[PDB]
């Protein structure tokens, strides 16, 4: 058949699907929410929100912010061409590896197109305790990151 | 790559 002809090359469909998924997200919220405004689905555990992240966890690294846009945008760059050779060279019939490693290439792309178009990354997700404890806000393009780099680490048991 |  023509799938031979291109040899583990349509498992991007999933990077792409991933992509195209966390960017219609962010778009719904950026419209519904103002900053830091609530939206209460479980009135202790759960809430959407609408915040911006210009990567002030690592603002102890500088005497200025704003370089977080640039570093941040260059790694996810080279991370993104290398995970394209890696999956090229996979051998047909390593379904965990192929769909593995298009989780993270599409995460990846996702909040790096925020940090290049806009200045920050939106975050919508807020995962809390009553008042205790406040998880950082995120969204899809981190659960895609998270969720295929844990298969990369259950790999070879 | 994450947003943090
Ligand atoms: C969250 C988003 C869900 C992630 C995608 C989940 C499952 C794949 C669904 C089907 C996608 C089709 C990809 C299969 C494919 O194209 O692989 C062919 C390969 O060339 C053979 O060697
Ligand atoms: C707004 C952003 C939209 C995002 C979409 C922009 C348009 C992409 C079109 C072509 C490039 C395809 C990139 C992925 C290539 C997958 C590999 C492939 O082409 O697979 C061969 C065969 O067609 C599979 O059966
Ligand atoms: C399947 C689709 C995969 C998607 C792949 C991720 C998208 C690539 C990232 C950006 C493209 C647009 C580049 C825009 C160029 C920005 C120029 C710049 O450096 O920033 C200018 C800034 O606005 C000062 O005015
Ligand atoms: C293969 C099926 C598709 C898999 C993809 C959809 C799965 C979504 C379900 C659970 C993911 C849980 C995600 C939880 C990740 C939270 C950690 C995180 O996002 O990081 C925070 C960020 O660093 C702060 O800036």
């Amino acid at each position: 058949p023509d799938v031979d002809r291109f040899g583990r090359l349509p498992w991007l469909w999933i990077t792409v699907l991933v992509f195209v998924l966390d960017q219609v997200s962010k778009a719904f919220f950026q419209a519904e929410l103002s900053m830091y405004q609530q939206i209460v689905v479980i009135p202790d555990l759960f809430s959407w929100t609408l915040a911006y992240n210009t990567g002030a966890a690592f603002s102890f690294l500088a005497d200025s912010s704003g370089w977080q846009r640039w570093l941040f945008a260059l790694i996810a760059i080279v991370v993104s061409a290398s995970l394209v050779v890696w999956l090229k060279r996979l051998k047909k019939g390593e379904t965990w590896l192929a769909i593995a490693l298009a989780l993270v290439l599409g995460g990846a792309l996702g909040n790096l197109y925020d940090r290049m178009v806009l200045g920050h990354v939106v975050d919508f997700i807020l995962v809390h305790w009553q008042n205790r404890w406040y998880f950082p806000a995120f969204n899809l393009a981190d659960s895609a990151i998270t969720v295929g780099a844990v298969m990369l680490a259950l790999d070879m048991f | 790559l994450i947003s943090t």
